[PDB]
């Protein structure tokens, strides 16, 4: 129950439960498959 | 539910009262196996003997003390009780200890209540109103050196600010490493020849640190902190024999030497009533 | 014609027969079983030597005399040197096991005496010094020799006072632990099956013992007239469902 | 003795046989690990569990 | 770092040995990285020993 | 009504109403019937 | 959720542990690519590492 | 992008990667497998330690120099002391095993040299004395050290003449045995998978070795100018599908 009118006044947000490290761990242009050779 | 059924005379070849205790069992014998009984009902459920109930009331687990005074020229705040800590443990006080040690492993959430009262043992014009700050320094955290350090910032450390005379309350999930808290531990940290023995090596969950936020007034004020602990959501495994001798140390089973006989000697014979 | 009385336990390449048993106890009514995945944490596949480790090792014999106070062995310590069980033990980082314990003591229908055979999960001993003196490693790792409760206090060792279970509790209440009596008049062996009991799924076999087996004379031995005043007690123990994990170099332990 | 780009480099010697290249314990919250991003984040928490990936790139 | 809770050691040795081509000399180096597997769990947040201060900063 | 998000913050648990002493009182391997002889 | 799957001996032409870090990627290698593993579950969600939680006290 | 050239073998808790392989040989085109019942004789259930014995042990390294004649190891001897493999070995009456052998030797594109890596089932050695002099036990059980064909004749030892394979046959014909070459210009490792080959279903691991692994320089090592004139050769071997049976007291063997 929100007792207040504005959105800033609500409690903390709830877990992204998004999670996708590939923008950080695999930003390569041509896709690399694990097990296939790195450099062909 | 019947507490006793009706049972009459017996002249059998089937004797429920003769057993062999060498087997390790306690055979479930009842009044009606050996006298003539009448029906009676239980009228009772055994509610207040549930382990949740047994371990579920607040017990005092720690009393410490800090003072508000001018720290000017104090070389060791910790030592002046400008702020204290309590390397968390539930073995300190023995009242709640004996109860817990009725089991081998125990798992529960904790609810802490902290009461703080002030004393002014020497001449003051008044009673000031102080605000206490209890912060839990998880192991591997910057330990407060002073009383207004950078540590007290506790930007990642859960901390609570309440007034002296008042009470603070909250709860903590079961923060055990394993699946349950070890009430006993017959092992060591590692295969050393001098390493300590017991649980005191297993129960290393940092310490709690208290301090008074307020600066110093003209008089000095003693604040004494009492921490109460209530187990909620209790789970206990493997019952053990109750503690008979007195305790000597947090975390070891050791009893004092030249202790006194714990079994009351008869005033009379074996035959005495 | 089956009696509670006669029994055969075959485990590995070794068999035990008793013609005078008094049933058998299975701790907490649970039988040893391997470690399920749902309970697993370490990602390593474990090693299950099976029949080469799950057989019966008979420890060296003790001698019950009228002055005996009782003996205490720790597990897996007592077996630290038995065959391949022991090697596996020193060579893996973690291991887990249940046991069948069979304690033997026969006499004649003229003797009297009664031993308590009990298994205590997590038996943390007390220092006889009091205060917060610790009990050094070696002292709680007697090996097959076990601890002799009628031996003298030593320094860094545990207290050996029987009416206090080596920990501040009374002998009389040890009966809350899985146990069985050997009453010369009834019984000649005691057998207890121990499931693995710990707060972690698998542990180190050298830094932590998870049960102490204790044999304690309670009704003193009384031999017939002009009989030799003593009887030997033998303990045979078999690891069961053993699993080892995290193999490597081979632990080096004090002393 | 002072932080340098060189403490990132593990040296290798030609023609040595049987010998040891480096050693370290695995206290991820201390020692070599401590200034790494992993080490640096682990330090915001009290407990860790899981597998680590250690790789070596040859130059 | 805690004992009971300790995780092991990591070492590296020559299996055969480094061999340099002709006209080449000296030491070669390995770079080493660390990251966590997807396996990893961290819990119970707290304050880092990696940063402290003695007076508030100003502009 | 729970006012709080985490489970640790809820009140005491409610009675097991489990109760089974046989793991403690009768951990024997072969079942003993009351009335039948203890040792056969 | 499985934290590790069961995996046994390998003798392949497909080597997941050899990579080229010069590329800028961190290849997602797991224990089961280089030792024999057993199944285990995560039992954990990563709740307390959410940025809302990290900056939210 | 799979090449015959790069490979990974993971066995137990140990992994090997080669980026310059030349395929791998599987003796007689058969892969190690356990002992089927139809072939069994001993009635004992066997013990299969699995991952604790089926991992890769790297023996101590050798040094190929221009004067090297070749080295010879016997199996299971070479592993008689490796971890739990070895313990199992001394502790059971009978055992059986296959292996993965990985021989390693890297150089540069300026070196030349070529080693023959061959596995000989039942390699009965000859006495250098001639006549019917025997080859004493110790001499055919060198352990991880193996036999160094450029060492001197010793008394009671085997002959170490290379062009005769240590038995009266010519080096040139060793190619009829499963083998692989390491030619610095091509190759940097050799890998052979050995199935268990015997005339009995299971045998003693101490009185009989069932294969000798032999590494022999054939085209002499030639290093680039002013290079150090030698290269190390390393042998790593992993028992696979090992089974032990008839556990007991623990063999005591000469020397
Ligand atoms: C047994 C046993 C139980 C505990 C409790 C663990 C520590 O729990 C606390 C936590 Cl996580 C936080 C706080 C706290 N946060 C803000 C104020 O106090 C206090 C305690 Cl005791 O220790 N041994």
């Amino acid at each position: 129950i929100n007792y207040y009118k504005d959105a800033a006044s609500t409690s903390s947000a709830g877990q992204s439960l998004s999670m996708d490290p590939s923008k950080f761990t695999e930003p390569v242009k041509d896709l690399m498959l694990k097990g296939a050779p790195a450099l062909n | 539910t019947v507490a006793s059924i009706s049972s009459g005379p017996k002249h059998t070849q089937k004797v429920p009262i003769l057993t062999a205790n060498e087997t390790g069992a306690t055979m479930p014998v009842l009044p009606s196996d050996s006298i003539e009984t009448r029906t009676t009902y239980m009228h009772f459920n055994g509610s207040e003997t549930d382990v949740e109930c047994f371990l579920g009331r607040a017990a005092c687990v720690h009393v410490t003390e800090i003072q508000n005074k001018d720290a000017t020229g104090i070389d060791n705040h910790r030592e002046a009780k400008l702020f204290n800590d309590w390397k968390i443990n539930l073995s300190s006080l023995v009242q709640l200890r004996k109860k817990l040690e009725l089991f081998t492993y125990v798992r529960f959430d904790s609810e802490y209540t902290i009461l703080a009262t002030a004393s002014q043992p020497d001449s003051a014009n008044y009673s000031s109103n102080l605000v206490v700050q209890a912060m839990y320094v998880p192991p591997g955290a910057p330990n407060p050196k002073e009383w207004d350090d950078y540590t007290w910032q506790s930007a990642s450390n859960p901390s609570v600010f309440f007034k002296v005379g008042d009470t603070s309350r909250f709860s903590v999930p079961y923060v055990g490493l394993a699946s349950a808290y070890n009430c006993f531990y017959d092992g060591y940290s590692h295969d050393d020849a001098e390493t300590q023995y017991g649980i005191t090596v297993l129960n290393h969950m940092g310490s709690m640190a208290f301090r008074i936020v307020n600066e110093h007034d003209e008089h000095k004020t003693l604040v004494k902190i009492r921490v109460y602990h209530r187990a909620k959501h209790v789970e206990a495994w493997i019952p053990r024999a109750p503690r008979a001798l007195p305790y000597t140390s947090i975390g070891r089973t050791n009893y004092p030497k030249n202790t006194e006989p714990v079994i009351k000697k008869r005033k009379g014979d074996i035959k005495s009533y | 014609g089956y009696s509670d009385r006669v029994q055969q336990i075959t485990l590995g390449n070794s068999t035990i027969t008793t013609q005078e048993a008094a049933n058998a106890v299975v701790c907490y009514a649970e039988w040893p079983e391997y470690l399920p995945d749902v309970d697993a944490s370490d990602v390593n596949k474990t090693s299950k030597p099976d029949t080469s480790v799950c057989r019966f090792y008979t420890l060296d014999s003790k001698t019950w005399t009228t002055g005996s106070k009782g003996w205490c062995w720790k597990l897996p310590d007592a077996l630290k040197d038995m065959g391949v069980f022991g090697q596996n033990m020193f060579f893996h980082s973690l291991g887990r096991s249940g046991y069948t314990v069979h304690v033997q003591c026969n006499a004649t229908k003229f003797h009297s005496g009664c031993l308590l055979v009990v298994v205590i999960p997590e038996h943390q001993l007390a220092s006889h010094e009091g205060g917060n003196v610790s009990v050094k490693y070696t002292f709680t790792h007697p090996g097959e020799r076990g601890i002799d409760l009628s031996s003298a206090n030593e320094v860094g060792g545990p207290v050996k006072d029987v009416v206090y279970n080596m920990n501040g509790t009374l002998l009389g209440n040890l009966l809350i632990f899985p146990h069985q009596f050997i009453n010369l008049r009834t019984n000649n062996t005691a057998t207890i099956v121990i499931p693995y009991i710990n707060s972690v799924p698998i542990d180190s076999m050298t830094r932590h013992n998870n049960v102490s087996l204790m044999v304690i004379p309670i009704a003193p031995l009384t031999v017939p007239t002009g009989a030799t005043p003593s009887l030997p007690i033998t303990v045979t123990i078999a690891p069961m469902c053993t699993e080892f994990s995290g193999i490597r170099s081979k632990s080096i332990v004090p002393q | 003795t002072k932080d340098e780009v060189n403490s990132y480099l593990i040296p290798l010697n030609a023609n040595r046989q049987n010998e040891q290249v480096f050693g370290t314990n695995l206290f991820i919250g201390d020692g070599v690990f401590k200034t790494t991003l992993l080490g640096e984040i682990v330090q915001y928490y009290t407990h860790w569990s899981g597998s680590l990936r250690f790789s070596l790139m040859y130059t | 770092p805690d004992t009971y809770t300790s995780a092991g050691f990591l070492s590296c040795w020559y299996q055969t040995s480094l061999i340099l081509p002709p006209e080449t000399t000296g030491q070669v180096y390995l770079l080493s990285f660390i990251s966590a597997c997807p396996d990893f769990k961290l819990r119970l947040m707290k304050d880092t020993q990696t940063i402290s201060q003695t007076v508030a900063l100003t502009e």
